């Protein structure tokens, strides 16, 4: 359960937390819808309906599995149903050339800022992102307080965000 | 408090936020457009570190939030 704190709020019915999961997973859900509808707009309108449907069936989510695995199949279901709604028997992100350049530059700016980070920002931020360690477990590894771990990652994420703000 | 809320956003990303700030940021996200945009960007960059699909300047969330707003 990668989104535990934010899942707890939506299972409690929090729509602002749901706004965060849609904001967080909109690309993956769309990159899935696109596989089925082959229209840029039409997929977004389904992706809407799939998230709208996703909220409405949060009662039927038991926390049995990861929220995204659960949510992903609701998105899958919506799209094939969209095909099944029309006579079509049901069986990646494709952008405007201007957006494929922007995405590349964003990708370039992300990796470049990481490359230029102070080591502690880089080690702490990665230990979270790639080693999957808790702030607790990181504090032990980097021989630092738990409050420092929370700060270093924030600053590391802040450095990347400041580099990307003009791009977005 | 945007900067403090931005640090809170970072902890929520890692599920290390305290229960009180968790309540606080979700309310601030509702009424500070830049704060939600910060979350959007944070997860946008997070997908790059993990090489996941990204489509910059995509905001399906707003149309969903609006559609879920009432009821």
């Amino acid at each position: 359960e990668q989104d535990q704190q934010l899942v707890e709020r939506v299972q409690r019915g929090d729509k602002r937390a749901f706004d965060l999961l849609v904001l967080k997973y909109q690309h993956k859900i769309l990159g899935l819808i696109v596989r089925f509808v082959h229209d840029a707009q039409e997929a977004q309108d389904v992706a809407q309906e799939a998230f709208i449907k996703a909220y409405r069936a949060l009662g039927n989510f038991r926390g049995d599995s990861a929220f995204y695995t659960w949510l992903y199949r609701i998105a899958i279901n919506t799209a094939k149903n969209h095909l099944v709604a029309r006579g079509r028997r049901p069986p990646k992100d494709i952008e405007s050339p201007e957006r494929a350049m922007l995405r590349d530059e964003i990708e370039a700016t992300v990796h470049q800022t990481i490359q230029q980070l102070p080591e502690d920002l880089r080690t702490a931020l990665t230990l979270r992102e790639f080693e999957g360690l808790s702030y607790e477990d990181i504090a032990t590894v980097m021989q630092c307080p738990v409050g420092t771990v929370r700060s270093r990652i924030f600053r590391a994420r802040e450095a990347i965000d400041k580099a990307l703000q003009p791009l977005l | 408090s945007r900067e403090a809320l931005q640090e809170t956003l970072s902890a929520v990303m890692d599920n290390e936020a305290d229960e009180l700030e968790l309540r606080r940021v979700l309310a601030a996200c509702g009424e500070d457009a830049e704060l939600r945009s910060t979350w959007s960007r944070y997860q946008l960059a997070r997908s790059v570190m993990h090489r996941e699909p990204t489509l910059p300047k995509l905001d399906i969330a707003a149309a969903v939030s609006a559609a879920l707003a009432d009821e």
